[PDB]
């Protein structure tokens, strides 16, 4: 069997550099050599309890492209959880008697983990849980850095925006800390700083990070500028000061950047990234999006099919 | 002395004003069996220790360990007919299940019918608690609700 | 005897499973003075008793009145120089101030900065508590319950 | 000083038969020979935290007929209690530094007792507190019975409707059990029965009361048929079963009635008294309302005047 | 004619130290020897476009104690301004054809100055305009200080809470800098600091002021500890951080206090003054409120009477 075969994918914290590389090698293989009936006869649940454009559509296109069938919801209001007050435990309990895997997005931290407890032999894939994890996001991110930088080690990584609630940076930071000689630059308002629990590990793994107050004290030395959106729907009133992007990127700030340097963003972007950047060759976010198809295909293949791909 | 049992358990040396706490949390007092509690008693090494004695009861190793959170100085005496057969000292457990509450308001943990669960880790000053669910890590100080 | 102190209070005849409650409600534990607690001690009469011992401490005037409500069987013994200088049994007061919570949800008692107060009336079946604000009368069974 | 001089009129349980008698004597007196200036130079606060048509306007009319001035509100929404989060304790503390008497109607039981603790020397008059008491309704009610029956003793009184939430019938019941020989007949949906605390009282005082399933079974022997409206706004949802009136009076049911029998109703009436009842000589609810003027004029005069020589 | 005869009382910046002195002298005088008919035959409009408990009832009580009549609203919702789309300019133009003085409280700064341009001969009294001014609060505040301290000079005053939106402390500050030797200590969350326009004034007038992070650091030397409530309703969302009170006074913090020191608060208080403070001899906010009667009675008497001989 393949290492990820029938495993839940809930947090980057639970995967090893090994797991990661496997997914990336597989992704590359499928990007090259599509397998249209790899998952012929499977039925996957696409359960979204929170908003989504890229994660859901990209996950569903991938299922279709590998020959799988898809059942699900993109809104919980018309689910019996929505209207009859059923617990989520009861919801994963029955849904897990119909499909071969559950993909799910939920607004509360640890929903993905709670479902693993009530799904039986049916793997659960975390499409995002509150502000905790977003593992399949880290995957397409990793695939993109490698694709554009040529490696995953000895990278200079700047993460700007909302690091407190951005489940995307939690996951990616733990992914790259698993590699060596990675260097972190964290640019955020103090109310939205990178969680303590994340720095503590950087420290222990003896990885180097610094806080900067401007995109510009780090521009000339970064390989990757990972921008993020303020998780406006996650803040409490006490934090409404911070609703507006404190760090905005214009094509103009890309004046001292290395030539390999790419600007990534999980999307969507509000105003933290002006549209004039879209034209510069450092703009890689639409490409980043597109890769979600390969990384999300490689994942499903591994989790639902015993044997390694061709 | 204080009160001697023929069988059961003696929890000697519960740092002052923790004897009450523990009688609460580990619900040690929800039995039809003889408990003998002495609060604020001395003995050289530390001026006032709390001693709790449960008769016809024996603590495990899991249960004994949990105690490490509140009283890392403690001593559980395992009595099997008047004298002190077994003696164990608490050791930081791997995780604490069901007793605590996650301070993350958005934990799925609150809403649904699961048992709280935390992984106990050693830092410097305190013990950090990491929610099985929300994966946020807290300080032993904050977990305990105020 | 069973736990002779020089000067302190001793509550005996505490209905089983109420010993702990009282150690909490009374505020008995917010002290530095040696306390001895005996839980699930046997009673010839209605079957099991809890007994609390507090050294160098005497029970407030109200406190013994709250006992009336809770352990209406309790015997409060005063001691001085290891002697039972005085022996009191609780009697139902006329009104209970700021410890009870009016069961009437629409009482102003809840929303505003006042202390609850109830008029006590020993009936034939139970005790009747009257809310000073709402004027509704309830069974102490309903007032006192969790 | 008169007995009522500067007393708080909170609950009928706090006044004696003599107290009650002093108000009807005085009410009787102001009705015949008016006093346009007993309350000359007094400012009374009229504080309605709950809707009122009759209780507030009769009190304010009464205040002016006697030469006093009025300040107040009919809506707590524009007070600083409604918008800045002020407690009632603080509201009453400051209004009591401005006025001579405070008339208050509130949605929570015991609201008026609490005010007495913050007002100092200022008399608080309870215009109704939740489903607790309505002492000033009881004074105009006693005045109306007496006037149409000639006595407050040996009457046969029927109370119909919502007895549970009826602050009006809670007060009247306690007022008439202060007189000798009164016999009560209670007709109400089970859910809306008379609180036991009142029943316990009739019992102690060894007063004769009975429960009836119909109006009609007692029609031929009541002196007073006291109808009440279902306290829709006080009900708990489980009681929504009871929103509609179970007992409705129609001209036709007055066939059996004693000639002297009068139909009283604190008002407003929904559907419990058909309008055809209005044309019968039994209908006395509009004359009852009118009497709120003389009874409230007499209460204000006693609380505020040490000696009344009329 | 007295100096105040038919003047508009809009901003404390428009009155002199003598003007202020004439009101406390008169207030002092009406307090001892009342005048039930100075304003006999005058109709005053009381126009509250914003919630009020104290400012409106004290003014209306004051109006009646002096024999004047009152017309007005406590809710702009039923005016033709609230429902038919009428401007304030037109509202004031017509109300000014009916009444003798106009007392108005409005949500927008400068609402009261604008009224002066449409009222003609009719004096407009500002009962508060947004977070601008509150001149009538300042008159009852000066009266209370003077009365408890015996002077309005050489005092040591502390102002705590929301200094930014506090129309109350904007007026009091300008009033006391009109007296000699006053020393100010301002304690406020940074977001809620005292506007610079006021600071610029203390500076010009070379008045000694200081900013403090705690109450306690100044506790042993203030004569007056002036607390304010956080203007929740005025805050901008970025300031929601500040909704809760940063400085809370408790009986225990009065340990160090001078014996003569008094705690004032325009009221209402949320959580900034614990209720245990209420039982100390320092607590003077309820006597301060009461004094709104004498200070507002004295202002109405001067604006409307050419010569006051008392
Ligand atoms: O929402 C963002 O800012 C980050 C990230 N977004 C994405 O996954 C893309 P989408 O919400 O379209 O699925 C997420 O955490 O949801
Ligand atoms: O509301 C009723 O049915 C009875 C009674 N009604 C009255 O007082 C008349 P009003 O509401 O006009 O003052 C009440 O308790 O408020
Ligand atoms: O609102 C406050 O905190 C201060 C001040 N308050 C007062 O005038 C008291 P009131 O709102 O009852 O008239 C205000 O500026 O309106
Ligand atoms: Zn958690
Ligand atoms: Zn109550």
């Amino acid at each position: 069997a393949n290492p990820l075969y029938q495993k839940h994918i809930i947090s980057i914290n639970d995967l090893s550099r090994d797991d990661l590389n496997l997914v990336l090698a597989t992704a590359a293989k499928l990007k090259a050599n599509p397998q249209p009936e790899l998952l012929k006869h499977k039925v996957i649940a696409s359960c979204f309890f929170e908003a989504s454009t890229r994660t859901r559509l990209s996950f569903q296109t991938s299922m279709h492209r590998l020959g799988a069938s898809v059942v699900g919801f993109s809104d919980s209001a018309n689910t019996s959880l929505g209207k009859k007050g059923e617990t989520l435990a009861d919801t994963i309990s029955v849904i897990s008697t119909y499909v071969d895997a559950i993909v799910m997005r939920h607004p509360q931290e640890g929903a993905a983990r709670l479902a693993t407890e009530f799904s039986g032999n049916v793997p659960v894939l975390n499409a995002g849980d509150g502000s905790n994890q977003h593992p399949t996001q880290t995957l397409l991110d990793l695939f993109t850095i490698q694709q554009t930088e040529g490696r995953l080690d000895n990278l200079h990584v700047a993460m700007v925006g909302d690091l407190k609630y951005g489940r995307t940076v939690h996951s990616l930071t733990q992914a790259l800390a698993k590699f060596d000689g990675n260097r972190f630059y964290f640019i955020a308002p103090d109310a939205l700083a990178m969680p303590e629990y994340i720095l503590d590990m950087l420290d222990e793994k003896g990885i180097a990070w610094s806080l900067h107050s401007s995109i510009e004290e780090v521009m000339a030395e970064v390989d990757i500028l990972y921008m993020t959106r303020v998780q406006k729907e996650r803040l409490d009133p006490s934090e409404y000061a911070n609703v507006k992007a404190q760090f905005v990127l214009r094509a103009s700030d890309l004046h001292n950047a290395k030539a390999n340097m790419k600007v990534l963003h999980p999307l969507p972007r509000v105003d933290e990234i002006a549209t004039d950047v879209d034209k510069t060759p450092h703009a890689w976010y639409f490409q980043q999006a597109g890769n979600g198809i390969f990384a999300r295909q490689a994942l499903l293949a591994l989790v639902l099919n015993r044997d390694l791909v061709l | 002395g204080v009160e001697a049992i023929k069988r059961g358990t003696v929890i000697d040396h519960i740092p002052a004003q923790i004897g009450f706490k523990l009688l609460s949390l580990f619900k040690l007092t929800e039995t039809d069996q003889r408990i003998t509690i002495g609060l604020n008693l001395p003995s050289g090494e530390m001026g006032r220790k709390d001693l709790i004695k449960i008769e016809n009861t024996f603590l495990s190793e899991d249960q004994v360990d949990q105690l490490a959170l509140y009283a890392p100085q403690a001593t559980v005496n395992r009595i099997d007919n008047y004298e002190v057969v077994g003696k164990s000292r608490p050791s930081l457990p791997e995780r604490i299940d069901n007793v605590l509450v996650c301070p993350n308001s958005n934990c799925i943990s609150h809403a649904e019918p699961v048992s709280s669960s935390f992984a106990v880790r050693k830092r410097a000053n305190d013990i950090a608690l990491k929610c099985k669910y929300c994966e946020k890590e807290f300080s032993h100080n904050v977990v305990l609700a105020n």
